[PDB]
């Protein structure tokens, strides 16, 4: 959860020199961004997630 | 230490790389631009084992007859486009002795090696996203549940779109019964970009021209009708939009060719002639 | 389920080998570790993956019907005397979504019941403690028609006799599949429309098969009816166990409509956030 | 925990060796024995001091919260068919002073649930007995708003079903610390507030942090209203179990005021006493 | 004898001495009249072990450019003095390169060497306890609860008073938000006298001028945020009041060195500039 | 104080562009002033900081009596010490 005794940092991005195309070329771009665990990654004290919800 | 003891019978109760060459039969498919391929779960296609065999009657394996790579209809990438889907082996239900033996007979089985082609310029931008879903199950258009008919479940070698919005059908004298698969659901109520836990590969225009996905027969029993039971669904989805020298108007052909692979079929009979659309 | 493995001390690097560069076109997941990239120390890894086992993530009973019947009297026509419930998990929606995490499963079950029970007016008397009888119906078996047919005999029909006041009743089900695994998901129908035949003949539900067709559960009081209407509940709690499962898919992102996969609103799950808003 | 030293024999003593002489400034206590400053017997020492481990200090079922719910109707405004309590040792305080005995510790707990409950009126009618649930919610999880809302499924959620009438519940949770071990106290705050941005912002509550943060508990009667109302307390009791504990404080001396180490009220708890009187 | 079995898989289921010289760095203390030096619970500070690192990151561990002896301000000893506290590593934050490194990570580690000096005749009389208090939390002067501000609770080098009665703040307006730490009740609602379960020094004036204190590294984490959370507390209390000849008005200076050790500092970025007072 | 150094110059330009630098590390680089005193120039001219100087086309004498600038007068050909570039 949204916790500030155990935040977990910021990630950014940035321009290191920029992005250089020639003529004829897009001039606009897109990235893709993946996200997943490592091999060290786990998890415990399962509960209920608030991803999902029923009605009456 | 703790001690376990079972005090019953039955044990439900007890506690819890580029440059590649593909021939099958008499076709061979040469890329110089492939980003590798991928093998579905890391399980190659093979024959039913004696040991899971289910129907008793000798099967039939027409091998290279059937076994070999079949090109479907050529679709359109635009900068509009929102993606495509198609159903194995429904999309292959009129290709060749492949399609014969799949209607002439009760039960069926094959996995598949899908060739997604598409190859453009180096002053082109895009990716498309080529996912294999096991039992792609795919969201109706009206208020009645799974009320989308046998015609438009299986479109065949054409399959079907994906939907920028989800649109809903009330016409209630003729209703459509079609699918409503929305793009960043995937089709079925789950966002897109987890698509990925699924066997794919991404067609970078950058980088490669095609995909190439080994899909094993995946199914709970050993071996199904392929007429009712749509084993694979390949879907096909701009993961970034198509782009050119804004130009626009820039279209560009995307080419799929399946093989199945290990077909085997039992159960013969006079031949399957379903409704059409 | 096992230890994790160890983070090795990783000093400076100079060299040819790029493992931070990578291509996902080949729909691979990149394996690296912390020390691939930045200098990492030596740690002897003590978590474990123990709780994020197939078993574990699906060992809870969790809720998958309420069942309500009456002890009121024959006469009446607005109590049900008895209540019939086909057995499934898509009338909740928290293990239907831990379920469908996969494609196909294969489990033993355990059912357990708890039954309460309440008054629904006080000035007729009062009543003696209820048996409950819970009679399995599987498919083909008759099915009750009154609380008091010949059914209820079970003569092979597996049935459970409550008590109430006893702790909640407790039964265990092996893997009951015609086939070789649980079909969360059935891209077909059941039948295939044959040239020729009426639009009306042949046409079957979009992903109904008989693969989930379980028979249903049906309960009473089996108690005579007292002066005075009684009211009881039968909570249904279903427990995977020895739980192997298949073909892991996304999970589901908009609410469930039906027992398909089909969506009608709540079609816009994420909200709005800034691309540089942290 | 194991048995003490005997008392040796001790005659009459004369040397310079002085272990009455001391000097405390070096922060030593001055490890002296009755045979030092006096002549002792033998003593064949039987006395242990087991029930001073730290198991046994802890090892008590201490109550830590009183969770009222009620069973009346949906119209009715002033009735809580639900309540969410916060999992905390500070909303009472004798298990509070035995923990803050030190400043870290380490152990699996032991919840036990006593549920009591009783009627409000006596002209409605009569009840059946009670199914109540208490659904762990950690933090993160979604929050009932209804006493029957879908959050109830728990399939992930652990929900435990109690039964009124049978035994107290009762289950086991292993150290669950995100930390190396339960901090009683935290010298610090969540957030530092960065130079520029605005007094609201960056602003933390002193010694608050997510290391405390244990999701809650949402306590609910399953069964359907009676034409009465019925009101439920569940009693929630607390034991540590193989405890280990770190850095021993002194023990709060005044009374507590809020979750933190403030005091305001009771500041004088020493008595007045002659200094020359027995 | 008894048996025991355990019937489940989770364990939590399971029943239950004058003359020293300290050189660190380019920095040394010469002292005559030490009453020895405390260890605090008799651990060496340390540097993180492989088998206990949380961070992946390669840390940096700069050694005797941040491992000396800082020299704070000097505080004044008075007959009315209550007692001083200092937060540490709030108290080193603006000490040459061991705030650099503390401002410019994340994550922070250090032990301590704490040298307190007093030094007065031998016709002075007095006692100092300085305490080395792990979570030194303090209560703080408003009805809310957990209402100190960042700015009070880290005063620096300068550090707090204690005050001989509770006040409370009831400007609502402007809630001053500060510490309001009562002596005998040690700031923290527990009675002074206790305070010496704490590692701990008297400094007698008859009998020793200085006190030396080793904090190892504690806390529930490895390593933490410095900038948020304060290892240690140092606290000094009068416990004899100060007196000399009767003269009266007579004051004598406190001085306090404390050098950090084993420093380790992870997650480097852009340094950290907290709010000011 | 003592130190080597790693100096990495980072110069990208497309495959449409021209030009050559050269990156030169000298021991002792001495650079000549801009005043017909000799080594008149002073500490804080000598010592910019990261932003360095710059190299001039020509050779600019400084006439000011009453506030000499007392800075370098680096000549790009000459590589500011009186030698060959
Ligand atoms: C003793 C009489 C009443 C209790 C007996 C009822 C037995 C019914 C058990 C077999 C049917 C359910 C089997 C499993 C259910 C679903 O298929 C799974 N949730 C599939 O994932
Ligand atoms: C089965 C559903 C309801 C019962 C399950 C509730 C589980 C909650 C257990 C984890 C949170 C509490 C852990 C320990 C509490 C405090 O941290 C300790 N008193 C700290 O000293």
């Amino acid at each position: 959860i949204n916790d500030s005794f155990t935040e977990g940092g910021y990630i950014s991005m940035f321009y290191q020199t920029r992005v250089v195309v020639p003529l004829s070329t897009p001039r606009k771009m897109d990235i893709l961004g993946f996200v997943s665990a490592c091999n060290d990654f786990s998890v415990r004290l399962l509960r209920d997630t608030t991803h999902i919800s029923q009605e009456a | 230490n703790y001690t376990t003891i079972n005090y019953y019978r039955d044990s439900a109760s007890n506690a819890a790389d580029r440059v590649m060459q593909l021939t099958l039969g008499n076709s061979t498919i040469t890329t110089q631009e492939a980003a590798n391929s991928v093998v579905a779960y890391g399980r190659w296609p093979e024959y039913i084992k004696d040991s899971e065999a289910n129907p008793v009657d000798q099967p039939t394996e027409p091998a290279v007859a059937a076994c070999r790579f079949y090109t479907l209809d050529t679709v359109t990438w635009r900068k509009e486009s929102r993606g495509w889907w198609w159903k194995l082996p429904d999309a292959l239900k009129d290709m060749g002795l492949f399609g014969q033996n799949m209607f002439y007979h009760y039960l069926g089985r094959a996995g598949y090696t899908v060739h997604v082609q598409c190859n453009a310029s180096k002053f082109h931008q895009g990716a498309l996203g080529v996912f294999a879903v096991p039992e792609m199950c795919l969201a109706g258009d009206s208020t009645t549940h799974m009320f989308t008919k046998y015609e438009n479940a299986n479109p065949g070698e054409k399959g079907g779109e994906f939907k920028g919005s989800f649109t809903l059908d009330t016409n209630a004298t003729n209703p459509a019964r079609n699918f409503c698969p929305v793009d960043y659901l995937f089709g079925s109520g789950v966002l897109a970009g987890n698509a990925f836990v699924y066997p794919h590969q991404i067609i970078n225009l950058r980088t490669n021209n095609c995909a190439t996905l080994v899909l094993p027969y995946v199914n709970s029993l050993s071996i199904d009708s392929m007429t009712k039971h749509n084993n694979w669904g390949i879907a096909i989805l701009p993961l970034a939009p198509l782009d050119f020298a804004t130009e626009s108007s820039t279209e560009i052909p995307i080419t799929l060719t399946i093989a199945p692979m290990c077909c085997e079929f039992n159960g013969l009979r006079n031949i399957t002639v379903p409704r059409t659309q | 389920a096992n230890n994790l493995p160890d983070t090795q001390s990783s000093g400076p690097a100079h060299s040819k080998e790029t493992p931070a560069l990578t291509a996902v076109e080949t729909g691979a997941t990149n394996p690296l570790v912390p020390s691939d990239t930045v200098q990492t120390r030596h740690v002897i890894q003590k978590r474990t993956r123990s709780e994020s086992t197939v078993e574990s993530f699906f060992a809870r009973g969790a809720c998958v019907a309420i069942i309500e019947v009456d002890n009121d009297a024959p006469t009446k026509r607005a109590s049900k005397l008895f209540s019939i419930w086909k057995i499934t998990y898509k009338d909740t929606v928290q293990l239907r979504r831990k379920l469908e995490f996969f494609t196909y499963s294969r489990f033993d079950m355990e059912l357990t019941f708890v039954v309460t029970s309440n008054y629904t007016d006080a000035n007729n008397g009062h009543a003696l403690n209820q048996v409950y009888q819970i009679m399995y119906i599987p498919p083909g078996a008759p099915i009750p028609g009154k609380w008091n047919d010949y059914t209820w005999q079970t003569s092979s029909n597996p049935s459970l006799f409550y008590t109430y006041g006893a702790p909640p009743a407790r039964i265990s089900v092996p893997y009951v599949g015609i086939a070789n695994a649980y079909s969360h998901f059935y891209d077909g129908f059941a039948k295939v429309p044959l040239a020729g035949q009426a639009s009306t003949e042949g046409d079957s539900l979009y992903g109904a098969a008989s693969l989930n067709d379980f028979g249903s559960l049906a309960v009473r009081v089996v108690n005579d009816h007292n002066p005075t209407k009684l009211t009881s509940k039968i909570r249904v709690y279903m427990k995977p166990k020895h739980v192997r499962v298949w073909c892991p898919r996304p999970p589901r992102a908009v609410p469930y409509y039906g027992p398909g996969v089909d969506y009608k609103d709540g079609l816009a799950p994420l909200p709005e956030k800034g691309l540089t808003t942290y």
